DNA sequence: CCCTGTCTGGCGTCCTCTCACCTATGA
DNA sequence: TCATATTATTACGCCAGACAGGG
């Protein structure tokens, strides 16, 4: 739930390169962040450090 | 109740779609209304087939838009959402409407 | 952690953070709508103790 | 959706399913090894990239599982044995299969 | 003269605390030592509304207001009422009444409860609204259209690909 | 003001194995 | 189902470390 304790737009995506809304999943399309949920399609290891 | 308006040019395809959506409904929910066929729109067109001049020379075309009215009487939690992931075949415009 | 029974026996930290955020949101709402000062003193005591 | 206990199971062949019956549960008396299948169990996956064949297969059988994710019970790695007794308990309302 | 005091109850059983308090008053018949008991008022549901139903209205966060005087007998009476922790004041010997200069301004605000208010709001298409009512509850989407004359924001279930455009009320969906 | 009971906090062995049991409320 | 938020037992044994009391 946004934006409670477990979040997605504070702490990152649950699944790797798996945007909450889902719109970016290309090998030649990395770095751009999401617009719907605004979740930077990166790795889930970043939920261990944010 | 969820009214569903299937529209397509190919009739076989629309039939296939309808059956699919029925299946979707029936496992999750209960008492699917049924696949009711509405009237088909036969939008006709005449055109002059000659480059310059021959008016009696003509081709008459048409587009048969078929309608299928599927209704769902009891919207449960499971059933309505099931359609989100369940997209239908291409060339079939669906139109769900609850209430 | 899931206990494979449809429920989440939560860790103690999420309970503690949830208590702090409940008490803090109620204190923001009580400082918003101009509560009498004895009640916001009590609410700040509760927040300090949480 | 719910799960499946039936023996129509992906990713497996004759050599696993010879020791199961036609409804997933191992026989009473089948002497098994460490790491066979006792109860076959598959959970839902999804269509995701519903292709022409995937969409045609989701309107021919009328079932949406489809390939599924193997989560069958297995003998834990190390122990042999002989299956002596099988119990099946059913929450009321659910369809009893043929072995129940 | 009876002055006001603040009582803390187990938050959630507050109406039952108020009823048990009135009943303990009419049991131990110190009727000349209690005036009123004020609980959960100033309703507003969520946003705006000109009809009934709705409900889910609550402001009182767990405190019970009591018109009272201070004898130690009446103090033991209120703390012997069940599911009551105690008064909230400077000390527990002589607990504290609240004020009186902020009661004149609160009276004018209570008289304007429903006469001329309800300020207007606004919205826009971005990023997506939230549905929490009807079969579309627990779903998000975007408002392609926003009829301000019919007060109906056209938001489609926005299924990944091609969903269907429905109409939800402002309270039916969340921003 | 230097002894002094008195009170408050802070320790208390490593490694392993088996089993069961898990917040209430509620218009 | 979806926000509301904390009360009616005692039964270790030193051993430092800080504190109000009093000759």
């Amino acid at each position: 739930e946004r934006d409670g304790l477990f979040c997605a737009r504070i702490f990152g995506p649950v699944k790797d390169y798996e945007c909450l809304c889902g719109k970016y999943k290309r090998l030649k399309h990395r770095g751009v962040i999401c617009e719907k949920c605004g979740v930077e399609v990166t790795q889930t290891k970043v939920r261990r450090e944010r | 109740r969820i009214r569903i308006r299937l529209k397509a040019f190919d009739h076989r395809l629309i039939d296939q779609a309808t059956a699919e959506i029925v299946e979707t409904a029936k496992r999750t929910g209960a008492q699917v209304r049924g696949p009711i066929p509405l009237p088909t729109r036969k939008e006709r067109f005449t055109v002059l087939i000659s480059p310059h001049v021959n008016k009696d020379a003509r081709d008459q075309y048409e587009i048969r838009t078929h309608l299928r009215l599927v209704d769902i009487v009891e919207p449960t939690e499971k059933t309505v959402d099931a359609l989100m992931r369940l997209d239908l075949a291409a060339g079939v415009d669906v139109q769900i409407s609850l209430g | 952690v899931p206990l494979d029974g449809g429920r989440f026996a939560t860790s103690d930290l999420n309970d503690l953070y949830r208590r702090v955020i409940n008490r803090n949101n109620r204190l923001k709402r009580l400082l918003d709508l101009a509560a009498p000062d004895i009640i916001v003193r009590n609410e700040k005591r509760m927040l300090q103790e949480a | 959706g719910p799960e499946e206990i039936t023996a129509d199971i992906p990713n497996v062949g004759e050599a696993a399913l010879s020791k199961l019956d036609e409804s997933g549960i191992v026989y009473i008396g089948a002497e098994v090894t460490g790491g066979d299948i006792l109860v076959g169990k598959v959970t839902p996956k999804g269509e995701t990239q519903l292709t022409p064949e995937e969409k045609l297969l989701r309107a021919i059988f009328g079932e949406k599982a489809s390939d599924v994710k193997d989560s069958s019970l297995r003998v834990p790695n190390g122990v042999s044995g002989t299956v002596i007794d099988v119990q099946v308990f059913t929450r009321d309302g659910v369809e009893k299969d043929k072995r129940a | 003269k009876k002055r006001w005091y603040v009582v803390q109850a187990f938050s959630g059983f507050e109406g039952r605390v108020a009823t048990s308090l009135r009943e303990h008053i009419k049991l131990h018949n110190m009727e000349d030592l209690f005036g009123e008991v004020m609980v959960p008022t100033e309703e507003v549901v969520e946003i705006r509304g000109g009809q009934r139903r709705k409900s889910e209205r609550k402001f009182f966060p767990g405190y019970v207001l009591v018109q009272m005087v201070m004898n130690d007998a009446s103090w033991h009476l209120v703390r012997s009422v069940p599911r009551v922790m105690g008064f909230i004041g400077g000390t527990s010997d002589r607990p504290a009444p609240i004020s009186d200069k902020e009661v004149d301004a609160i009276m004018n605000r209570l008289q304007q409860v429903g006469d001329k208010p309800r300020p207007k709001t606004l919205f826009e298409p971005g990023e997506m609204v939230r549905v929490n009512d009807g079969p579309f509850a627990d779903f998000n989407g975007v408002v392609e259209e926003v009829d301000y004359e019919k007060s109906r924001l056209k938001v489609s279930v926005s299924i990944f690909g091609r969903a269907t455009p429905v109409e939800l009320d402002f309270s039916q969906v969340e921003k």
